């Protein structure tokens, strides 16, 4: 007694696997605070590999965007996904206004997959906009440092924002929830509007451990080992998770329903 | 990276949404389209029989919300009334052509402005069309091959032969090829199934060698013992609408079955929503 | 005597004629082509057949019009049929097949009825009579002379065949030229893959009824056209 | 021993130890990389405290450096201690010149000093002139921050620096000696020359570890391991106080006012008029 | 002493530890000044004292006027190297005409002082690999007459206190007895102290030796004899001096306070010497000198 | 009848030795003056009368001693009271029974020095002509014996070169004394009127943490050659004073 409207979803994920798929994510950072390494790691560990060095040689002489299309077939699913970082960042002789290459990069591809999409002869084109933005913390210990304040409430309504506080294996889970506290108190001092995930807020912001070497991939101190699968506060999982597995597609859908919205009622405000 | 739920992250997001679909049913008066409609959704709907002396063609554009599992349908079915019914052809596509073109019209015209949303919208463009012939037996009439002449353009269009339980086999047939000709006669390139995701592509090769169907329905189920499935009654025998040897109601219920619903969506949007405004759009810009 | 066969060019009037007479009238002929019946022109051909019954008449020339319908618009669509019709008359000096794919009376209906009953006799028929079920039947059957009642339209009118008759108006027929078999009984069927329709079945149609009507009342058409029309005519 | 003129070495141990002492150590790094808790923990976690907090609070708007003056009275020796800390170096947005106040803190320093061993009339004022200075490099690995490296190229000729890698917990000993030799490489590539402290294992820079918990007794205690101050095969905090408190005061200032405050003065008064 | 204190020994009673070491590594100076007539006893005080023999012919009673005989010996007991200057007059006295007696003297001393300053307002300073000359001590015989001091003692005495720190001596105390010692030693004690002669008064700050100094204090002036004539009394010594009557020797207490001037040397007051020419002479020299060198 | 003469450094212990020489003391009240103000001090004539006939018949003998004599510490020509009694005493004796007329002239010699200091050296060339000069080493307890023949050799030797005319002592046991006593000049005293306890008892002598000196022992030192000397010699000590001095002086102004 169904006429098969159930197969309306089957539809779609067999037309959705044959297009393929890509992805554009940014991490932000200022050297030493592990991100090629966490990227490296999340990715079928492959990327910046000898052969193509990458941003772990700093060239702080100069400050050039640099992504990296790469092609990924998992099993019959195939994800061309660029990782968008800034070689040299936050950490020279002077960093005020150390941001514009990043919004300049963000806006410049917004408007070029809108030139591509908005002309009268358009067609199927690949698509280059970002999706999120990983912007790591070092772990001070007493707050935020007045540059990524300046950050959050200056680039937070162009692009999803993830906090994330870098090598967290160098914490006191008492501290650590102090500190947690204090961020999200100046969070309120200063009106901050991360990515909420859809519906708590004192197991946020979540705080990430990264390796390549095996051993469980986990570093070696001469105290023993520092893992990275865990749920307490080294969570390679959570954002893991919350970033692939569950929410990517709600980062699209609020990337293109708010951020790149928001930006076609800018441009075309006047 | 071990996560290929890539493709399950958008699907069950839109059955949050609902879907909308849309469904164009051309055929003079009398073929039985709201009996055939209410028969292929299983379901009474509230189109009474109209008359012969209707001056001029409508449309019902009768809207409906229908359920299943997890998706909540919202239909929209459009029939033409009073069609074909007078002396007048070469004027009888024009209010089943505008349609189609006004359907068009808002979806654009909210595509360009300014603080537009498209997360949650009501496509109302008419995503199919199927075409009643009438089950004459020698060839395909005239308001029906002006019809296909200037319409295949717009929709994807589907022939199929209703009312046929007054057709023999061993003629009809023939029919076919005497039909299937005057489509390459003028050449119009009916709706060809997919035939290109080599996952399912054979099912689409075979059904366009049976492209023009042969349909029945009626609301009334006669046989039991079986089940209670509908049929038709005659003194002289009963018809089977699902036998595969009397109609190809299953055959027609492929596109329900959906083996191409989001196909024929994909194919409105990206060669149907274009020949509309990759030459037809260029009043303003770009010349 | 006079007579029409007039439909809509797939009705079935060539088979239902052929298997009426037994006849083969036309042994050399083919469809219009579909791209060529755009403009459809109606044309008239002659006939020779010799009629077999309990009386004989000299000989039967019926009206064969290829190409009445099939009109992207009936620009004249109504010519040469009067036009045969009044020469037919002249030289001294019919049935009309109602589609069943529709509710009841389609239009060309009441203007061909309305112009045509006052010059012959006209008998209403049901063409492809085994598509209607027969609450449909008689639904169609009530609407038309409600139809034919409302606009004022005259058609026609031991005696227990007479009364059956004059019961029902409006004769539905089907057409067979091949002999098929069917639970015994093989005279004049058609093939439809439920089986086999019988032509001659009384309950099924009323094809012999029509056949009886046509064979004993041809001195009544005959003298309501020599005396009634006549009149009329001059 | 008998003529006995052997007992000068008694005789100087008793006039200074009469006399008293003092002492001025100075900590520069970016903020939070744990300083105060390993200036708490060198002298026995009394200076900084919740009734007097120190670089805790880093208020970065301007870098004001501040001075705390402590009474240790351990072994019958009383000294007068100046701990010399920085709030808010390096942790703002710019780092553009910032250890000019540095400079002008100890140059006017040197000035009121040299004021006092001018005058006439001069006395045993007490000196202020800072011994020692510890830099704190963070420990980013496979590279030296550029601010340091301008930074050690300007003061090293003005004050022993002796570079410290600040929590030096959260580096694997291949990569922690990778990166000791690095740094000597861009030592003895940039033409650096810094305080030598008169080996191979115990290569400069020390590696330093700041602990105030009271567990395993100063200690931390992650969810993985624990981490201790004493042990020498972990990290190198016992090698910066034998060689800075226990057995190098005396040289560091022999240097500071034999090298550092002669060529100061010899800067000075041979372009006085 | 209420403060901050630690709570496990830091590491921390070690600076009286390096400072001490630094010293040795670099040696020690010292200056001596024998101020007294000629044939009194002054080289030999000097051999009986370091015991070993330096120099010395006896200056002639023809020498036209006093100069100094300076000699810098490199001494070494263990570990410990001195560079000694021994300062001896030479010919003061010797003459009649003795009114013009201590200058020769003084402004030697005085001269000294430049050195040690000629390497202050030099701006090329190396004042760690430096060797002063400047008079650190004066040893002042005073002749054992028995009624007073004699003019030209008092008048040195009186004109040479604010210089260099004085230890007055009695020189030759074979001489008189102690049953007047006692009354010489009242009366020239008083006379000091009645003419405001200040001698150098032993240090009563510290309290680990300010009794011993307290009772030293009152034991001024020291009676000593000096000689190298090498007689055994009975055990391993030479230090002595014979007589017809019986020999006399030196490092008793009972005979002369030998050991009581050498208890300016061999434990107790002279790195304080050197610190307090540094400290009470020197500065003074520089006050009363920093006014015509028009620096403030 | 006789008068003697004692010259020396004031503090060598010469008022001692002449007390102990005639047992008795005769300088009542004198006060040894401060430092403080001796400093310039001036020299004056101290003649006491006593009586003692001990070996002649009556000889009330003045001793005559010049307190105050080169204490000062620049000598300003103190040579001029001592020559000037000397001169006025030859004259007023020579009026003419003898006033004083001094007969012989102790000059006391420190020994702590190396020799005579250059003073004494002009005393004994400004005056060896006028009067019979006896030295006497003073304070001889404080010179050991090979020191003290160094320190006679160069006394001896100091006279040669500064042609010093030493009174010379005129020429069985008799001539083996006079050999002894001009061998041993010059002599060596000490003097000390404290009677203290000695080996044979209650002797004159002075007493020190090491030992008790004694005086009249001729091997301490030469106390008793001296007295000898001077007893037996008086009379040719007068005869020497009238027969080449006293002519000499007559023989020059008058
Ligand atoms: N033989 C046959 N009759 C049918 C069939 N379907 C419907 N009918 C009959 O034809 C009549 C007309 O059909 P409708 O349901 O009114 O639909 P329609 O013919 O398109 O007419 P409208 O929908 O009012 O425009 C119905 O009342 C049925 O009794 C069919 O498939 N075969
Ligand atoms: N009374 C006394 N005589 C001594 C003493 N020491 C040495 N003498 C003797 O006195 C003489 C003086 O010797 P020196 O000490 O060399 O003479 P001086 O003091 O150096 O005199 P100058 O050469 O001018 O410096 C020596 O020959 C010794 O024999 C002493 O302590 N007391
Ligand atoms: N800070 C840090 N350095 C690492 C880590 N793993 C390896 N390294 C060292 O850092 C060098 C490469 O640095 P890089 O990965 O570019 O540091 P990042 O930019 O912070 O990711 C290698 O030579 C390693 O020796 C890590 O987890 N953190
Ligand atoms: N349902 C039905 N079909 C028929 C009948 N007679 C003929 N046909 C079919 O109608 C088709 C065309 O008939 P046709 O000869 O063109 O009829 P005409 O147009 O009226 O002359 C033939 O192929 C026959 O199979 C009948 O009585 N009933
Ligand atoms: N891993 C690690 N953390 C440290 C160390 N020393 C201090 N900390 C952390 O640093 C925090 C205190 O920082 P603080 O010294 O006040 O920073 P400052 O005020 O800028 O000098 C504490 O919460 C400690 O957890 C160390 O040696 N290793
Ligand atoms: N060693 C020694 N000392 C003497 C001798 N005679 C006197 N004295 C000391 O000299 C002091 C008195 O000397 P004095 O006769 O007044 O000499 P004057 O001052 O020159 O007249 C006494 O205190 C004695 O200690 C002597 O023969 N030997
Ligand atoms: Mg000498």
């Amino acid at each position: 007694g169904y006429v098969g409207f159930a197969n309306l979803p089957n539809q779609v994920y067999r037309k959705s696997v044959k297009r393929g798929f890509e992805f554009t994510l940014m991490v932000v950072g200022e050297s030493g605070l592990g991100k090629s390494t966490l990227i490296n790691s999340l990715f079928l560990t492959d990327l910046y590999s000898p052969e193509y060095p990458g941003p772990s040689h700093r060239i702080k002489k100069t400050v050039q965007v640099e992504q990296s299309k790469v092609l990924i077939k998992e099993g019959g699913v195939q994800l061309l996904l660029t990782i968008v970082d800034t070689p040299g960042f936050g950490d020279a002789v002077d960093n005020s206004n150390c941001w514009q290459p990043v919004i300049d990069y963000i806006d410049s591809k917004f408007e070029d997959y809108l030139n591509a999409e908005s002309r009268v002869n358009r067609r199927q084109m690949p698509d280059n906009r970002v999706q999120c933005c990983l912007y790591f913390i070092a772990p001070s210990g007493h707050g935020l440092k007045p540059l990524d304040i300046e950050f959050m409430k200056r680039l937070h309504e162009k692009v999803n924002i993830i906090p994330l506080i870098a090598k967290a294996d160098t914490l006191t889970p008492e501290e650590c929830q102090q500190f947690k506290k204090q961020i999200m108190k100046e969070i309120q001092e200063h009106k901050i509007k991360i990515y909420e995930f859809p519906e708590i807020k004192d197991r946020l912001p979540l705080a990430v451990v990264g390796s390549n070497t095996i051993i469980v991939r986990g570093r070696q101190y001469p105290w023993g080992v520092a893992e990275v699968e865990n749920g307490e506060h080294c969570d390679f999982t959570i954002l893991r998770n919350m970033l692939i597995r569950t929410h990517m597609q709600d980062l699209k859908d609020v990337t293109n329903n708010v951020h790149y919205e928001n930006y076609r009622s800018r441009k075309l405000a006047a | 990276v071990g996560f290929d739920s890539l493709p399950d992250q958008l699907v069950n997001k839109s059955v949050s949404q609902g879907f909308c679909f849309n469904i164009l049913c051309v055929g003079e008066t009398g073929l039985g389209k709201s009996t055939l409609m209410d028969t292929l959704f299983n379901t009474k709907f509230e189109g009474e029989p109209a008359t012969h002396t209707q001056p001029g063609v409508q449309l019902q554009s009768n809207t409906y919300d229908l359920q299943e599992s997890n998706v909540r349908l919202k239909l929209t079915i459009v029939s033409t009334v009073g069609f074909g019914d007078q002396i007048n052809k070469e004027d009888s596509y024009k209010p089943i052509v505008e349609f189609i073109d006004a359907q068009f019209e808002a979806y654009l015209q909210e595509e360009l402005k300014i603080r537009r949303v498209l997360h949650t919208y009501h496509d109302s463009r008419i995503h199919v069309c199927l075409y009643f012939i009438a089950p004459t037996g020698h060839s395909l009439k005239s308001l029906d091959l002006v019809t296909m002449k200037k319409l295949d353009s717009k929709v994807n269009i589907i022939p199929i032969i209703a009312k046929a339980d007054a057709i023999s086999k061993s003629e009809l047939t023939k029919f076919k090829i005497k039909i299937t000709s005057e489509l390459v006669s003028n050449g119009v390139q009916i709706y060809q199934f997919p035939t290109d995701d080599e996952s399912v592509a054979e099912i689409n090769g075979t059904m366009n060698a049976h492209l023009p169907f042969a349909v029945i329905g009626s609301t009334e189920e006669l046989k039991i013992g079986n089940k209670m499935m509908r049929a038709r009654q005659y003194p002289w025998g009963t018809v089977q609408v699902e036998n595969e040897a009397h109609c190809d109601f299953v055959k027609l219920r492929e596109m329900l079955i959906r083996v191409n619903m989001e196909d024929l969506r994909e194919q409105t949007h990206t060669r149907h929503y274009e020949l509309y405004r990759r030459c037809k759009l260029e009043e303003m810009g770009f010349k | 005597f006079t007579l029409m066969v007039v439909g809509e060019s797939g009705l079935g009037k060539s088979t239902l004629i052929n298997s009426l007479f037994l006849t083969d009238l036309y042994p050399e002929r083919v469809i219009p082509g579909a791209a060529e019946k755009i403009e459809r022109t109606v044309q008239i051909e002659a006939s020779t057949v010799e009629i077999e019954e309990r009386g004989v008449k000299l000989r039967l020339t019926v009206v064969d019009t290829p190409g009445y319908g099939d009109a992207i618009n009936c620009r004249d669509c109504f010519k040469t049929i009067i036009s045969y019709i009044d020469e037919q008359f002249e030289r001294y000096l019919c049935f009309y097949f109602i589609s069943p794919f529709g509710h009841g009376l389609k239009p060309l209906d009441v203007a061909f009825m309305k112009a045509i009953h006052n010059k012959v006799n006209i008998v209403p028929v049901i063409a492809k009579a085994d598509t209607l079920t027969l609450k449909e039947r008689e639904r169609l059957k009530k609407r038309i002379l409600d139809e034919i009642e409302e606009h004022n339209i005259k058609i026609y009118h031991f005696k227990e065949q007479t009364r059956l008759l004059k019961a029902s108006i409006p004769f539905s027929v089907v057409g067979s030229n091949q002999l098929i078999e069917a639970k015994g009984k093989k005279v004049r069927g058609r093939l439809y893959p439920w089986g086999v329709v019988e032509v001659e079945n009384p309950e099924h149609n009323d094809f012999l009824k029509l056949r009886t009507m046509l064979i004993t009342h041809m001195q009544d058409l005959q003298e309501v056209t020599q005396d009634l029309h006549y009149e009329n005519f001059r």
